[PDB]
RNA sequence: GAAACUGCGAAUGGCUCAUUAAAUCAGUUAUCGUUUAUUUGAUAGUUCCUUUACUACAUGGUAUAACUGUGGUAAUUCUAGA
RNA sequence: UGUACAACGGGGUAUUGUAAGCAGUAGAGUAGCCUUGUUGUUACGAUCUGCUGAGAUUAAGCCUUUGUUGUCUGAUUUGU
RNA sequence: GAAUGUUACCGCAAUAGUAAUUGAACUUAGUACGAGAGGAACAGUUCAUUCGGAUAAUUGGUUUUUGCGGCUGUCUGAUCAGGCAUUGCCGCGAAGCUACCAUCCGCUGGAUUAUGGCUGAACGCCUCUAAGUCAGAAUCCAUGCUAGAACGCGGUGAUUUC
RNA sequence: GCAGUCAAGCGUUCAUAGCGACAUUGCUUUUUGAUUCUUCGAUGUCGGCUCUUCCUAUCAUACCGAAGCAGAAUUCGGUAA
RNA sequence: GUGAACAGCCUCUAGUUGAUAGAAUAAUGUAGAUAAGGGAAGUCGGCAAAAUAGAUCCGUAACUUCGGGAUAAGGAUUGGC
């Protein structure tokens, strides 16, 4: 229940469904940084204390997240979990 | 956080997610995706788009087991008979004869 | 959201106020007819099953069964035909309508107990409340004591004292 | 690792969004835990 | 936006460069609104200032009532076509370029508002707010 | 005798003269070319079932208002659940 | 010579929008045989339907693998 | 990229570059001032313009994914399945690239100028100035940021036998 | 083209807040002239577009001094590119 | 064959398969294309590009040397079986 919350509830981690595109399938711990960081996919990152305090009433709030998403990135993904897929698909040629 | 519904198609469309369009009567329109939304704009009618929500209902599809049986009734044979009628008087001729 | 529980039973209704949204989720997506188990929405409801019967969302406008889509519409509500009275002979009004899936906009579920769970609740299965009226037909009287008719209707009516000041009347 | 959305509540009396949701993308990196494998200690010098 | 705004705007994606027609939703006796300027714009060698949704514009009016036209006049816009992303993480866009001829107080000269209206409008204007119906 | 159901009336009346020039309208016809609440006058022995172990006729069915109670909405000759 | 690497196969992800084959009292209809009909028969007919959200494609800079097969010492140069 | 033994890792910082910018609203406040008419600002808050560096969750653009589907003409006897038409045409289209058309981010110390002052003589008085001195700007020097002298340097690992 | 010095006047009163005649001293080299030194075995000879840097006699923006600065607005001046 | 056609596009007969080659796919090009919202604001100027288009039917202005203007303009329809 990585990307569980207070609000979500859903055992899941943050992993996307069918993985982040052209990484892998996030198994240790992680960093959750707003918005975007210089650099690509698998690169080495280098992720530093803040030189200066900032009061600023921007920083100094303090988040909460209500739902992480976990949809797939490979294309125009629809579901968060391979449950809610067949929950909301059927039954398919395969599985029974 | 609500998960809204394709007006074309069916599908969820989490927050963020696909686009949204306001007519020209004021009627709203949310796509999941710019799919949906080019065949919206094409005047394409779900009905006859095989993958669609509206077409499966329509055709009757996958939804077999929503149309058996079920267990859900209940148990009651309660007396109160009528109120300011002396129901304690109205327990002492309650007592079917045949 | 309020929570306006009946017991049909006895005839009471008590109402709830149930915040902790993680408890109201379990009637959210859910249509008017559903049965929900109570150990979800709380404790005390346990093993109670509630009946989901209607209800008003902020507004105060009403749910309509099985007129989906947990949103408001517009219908041409016509006579016979749920919140709608009529004014005058074949009238019909064009009237807002909310839908009969639950969502967080409703400001009172109306909820209907179906099952009783292990727990009297507090003012709704400790309490009964008396029917008003009683059978004023000949033959409802002989269905409701069961009579075969031979049995003279004329004294199993039903009768209901009342005071005048120093004298009780029926 | 990538990125993906995020729906939170926001806390910014006066904002015309305040105790609204918002929706925000945000970048994850994965951080296995480091190993200690030796100190280095650095002196000063009017060179630096 | 500019004199009498109630409020402040979060940016929103322009749409309307100097030059565009919009339909004129009020009714002053206008048809249409060509922009020639934007309030509030900046500078850049080059740019086109454009208008986005609640913006206040400078316009003239090409087909209407011959007492609104070669003459220049504020304007509110109402209606954007081109897309644009609110905080709350929706893309949404409306079917035409629409907009209402108002002073420059922010006061509007016809009495209703045949359309839709973007809340960051209404929101920014309160006599647009009165003559709207439905709202977004 | 409140409320409410049921029945009937609300298609009369009153106002205006905008449209309307073979239309309206007037006089004169036609219905062997039709609908007609109502008022008035007439009008109905037949209803069942392969027709003795028989069908409620001494009279068959529920399902609702008002009401009781629990409610929603800033807001109405709004109404929901029980 | 191993959480080794590779080539396939498998599973996920994803794109399209329902494959071929077969069947049908679906089909505007059309012809041929006679035992000239109390669904008379043999077929043909754009299209439709069922098996079928099927089939095809999916890393070439997607993800993942208890399967299969294979590979694992050639060359050159450097010293205070 | 040769050569300062070889090779590898981790670093130092000379010098050079450098970056942020402007507005509006709320509030202050119908306040100070004014007979009136009129009518501010410091602090705080929310946004915005111009510029910059990234970034691709999302939306959008792009389509030889010639990936799926559809279409015309023809050619393979028909079917199936395909060829050709300078990528035949059309709808959808992932990946990648990409956009104030998208999202994120853009630091804080000191020393000074103008100027206003302190103490204070010259000139028993007086003077911000002569000596000494305080406060001080989109300035300047740093902090931060980018490069790293291929003839500036440190720490560290291994250092060959036919 | 830009800036001074003297101060008769202007500025209700009051030379110099802001200005300023008669005179007079200068600076500048995006004006135009004057000249003809360089190139006539050729230095591509309008404007725009694009892009960079520089100057300050500063339009804005920072901080100031002054007023015929009550406020608001404005105006003169300083450090300022 | 398609079609009005000696058009374009595909085929039969016949003739070719001749034009240095290999690996990559940076910038900038040359030649072919597409782009949200705006719609000439670009520019000397709509340069370039885009839009249009066949056929059947409906409909068609000023003006005129009565011959025209005129495919004026503006519309609808178009497969298969
Ligand atoms: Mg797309
Ligand atoms: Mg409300
Ligand atoms: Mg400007
Ligand atoms: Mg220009
Ligand atoms: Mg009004
Ligand atoms: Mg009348
Ligand atoms: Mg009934
Ligand atoms: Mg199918
Ligand atoms: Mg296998
Ligand atoms: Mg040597
Ligand atoms: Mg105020
Ligand atoms: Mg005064
Ligand atoms: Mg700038
Ligand atoms: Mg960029
Ligand atoms: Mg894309
Ligand atoms: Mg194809
Ligand atoms: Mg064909
Ligand atoms: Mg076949
Ligand atoms: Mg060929
Ligand atoms: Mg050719
Ligand atoms: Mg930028
Ligand atoms: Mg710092
Ligand atoms: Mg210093
Ligand atoms: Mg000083
Ligand atoms: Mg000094
Ligand atoms: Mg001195
Ligand atoms: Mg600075
Ligand atoms: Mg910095
Ligand atoms: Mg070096
Ligand atoms: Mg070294
Ligand atoms: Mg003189
Ligand atoms: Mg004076
Ligand atoms: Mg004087
Ligand atoms: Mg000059
Ligand atoms: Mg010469
Ligand atoms: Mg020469
Ligand atoms: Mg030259
Ligand atoms: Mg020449
Ligand atoms: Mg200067
Ligand atoms: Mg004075
Ligand atoms: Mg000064
Ligand atoms: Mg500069
Ligand atoms: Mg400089
Ligand atoms: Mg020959
Ligand atoms: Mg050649
Ligand atoms: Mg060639
Ligand atoms: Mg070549
Ligand atoms: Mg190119
Ligand atoms: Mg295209
Ligand atoms: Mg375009
Ligand atoms: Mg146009
Ligand atoms: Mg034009
Ligand atoms: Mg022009
Ligand atoms: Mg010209
Ligand atoms: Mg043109
Ligand atoms: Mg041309
Ligand atoms: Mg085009
Ligand atoms: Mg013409
Ligand atoms: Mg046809």
């Amino acid at each position: 229940a990585n990307g569980a919350t207070s609000f979500d509830r859903t055992k899941k981690t943050i992993t996307p469904m069918g993985g982040f595109v052209h990484y892998g399938e996030i198994k240790n711990d992680f960093i959750m940084v707003k918005g975007c960081i210089p650099g690509n996919r698998k690169r080495i990152v280098t992720l530093r204390k803040s030189l200066y305090t900032n009061t600023s009433r921007k920083a100094l709030e303090e988040v909460s997240l209500k739902w992480i998403d976990t949809a797939s990135k490979f294309g125009k993904g629809r579901f968060q979990t391979p449950a809610e897929k067949h929950a909301f698909m059927g039954t398919l040629k395969k599985d029974l | 956080m609500k998960v809204e519904i394709d007006s074309f198609s069916g599908a969820k469309i989490y927050p963020g997610r696909g686009t949204l369009f306001v007519r020209g009567d004021s009627k709203i329109f949310r796509f999941q995706n710019s799919k949906s939304a080019s065949l919206f704009k094409q005047r394409k009618n779900p009905r006859r788009i095989a993958w669609t929500v509206l077409f499966r209902k329509h055709h009757k599809k996958g939804i077999t087991e929503e149309v058996a049986k079920k267990r859900s009734r209940k148990t009651v044979k309660a007396q109160r008979p009528i109120t300011g009628a002396s129901l304690d008087l109205i327990k002492e001729r309650r007592s079917l004869k045949p | 959201m309020k929570l306006n529980i009946s017991y049909p039973v006895n005839g009471s209704q008590k109402t709830f106020e149930i915040d902790d949204e993680h408890r109201i989720r379990v009637f959210f997506d859910k249509r008017i007819g559903q049965e929900v188990d109570g150990e979800a929405v709380g404790d005390e409801f346990k093993g109670y099953v509630f009946k989901i019967s209607g209800g008003n969302d902020k507004q105060g406008f009403p749910m309509k069964q099985g007129v989906l889509l947990p949103t408001r519409i517009k219908l041409l509500l016509t006579k016979n035909v749920s919140c709608y009275r009529p004014r005058r002979d074949g009238e019909r009004k064009r009237k807002s309508v909310r839908g009969a899936i639950v969502g967080p906009d409703l400001a009172v579920l109306a909820l209907v107990i179906v099952k009783k769970g292990e727990q009297e609740l507090e003012g709704l299965t400790d309490t009964t409340v008396p029917k008003r009226l009683g059978p004023k037909r000949a033959n409802n009287i002989r269905k409701f004591f069961g009579l075969s008719k031979e049995d003279d209707v004329r004294d199993f009516v039903i009768r209901r004292e009342v005071t005048k000041g120093e004298k009780t009347y029926t | 690792a990538g990125m993906t959305t995020i729906v939170r509540d926001l806390d910014r009396p006066g904002s015309k969004f305040h105790k609204r949701e918002v929706v925000e993308a945000v970048t994850v990196v994965d951080t296995p835990p480091v190993v200690v494998v030796g100190v280095v200690g650095y002196v000063e010098t009017p060179r630096g | 936006s500019g004199n009498g705004a109630q409020g402040t705007k979060f940016r929103i994606s322009l749409g309307l460069p100097v030059g565009a027609i919009m339909n004129c939703a009020d009714n002053s006796g206008a048809r249409n609104l060509y922009i020639i300027a934007v309030k509030g714009s900046g500078s850049r060698l080059n740019r086109l200032p454009a208008a986005s949704l609640g913006d206040m514009v400078m316009a003239t009016v090409k087909k209407g009532k011959p007492e609104l036209r070669k003459k220049v006049m504020p304007a509110i816009v109402v209606r954007q076509a081109k897309s644009w992303r609110r905080r709350d993480g929706v893309f949404l866009y409306f079917e035409d370029n629409a907009g209402v001829i108002a002073n420059p107080k922010g006061e509007m000269k016809g009495s209703a508002i045949t359309g839709p209206v973007g809340k960051e409008c209404a929101d920014l204007w309160p006599r647009v707010a009165s003559n709207s119906g439905v709202v977004v």
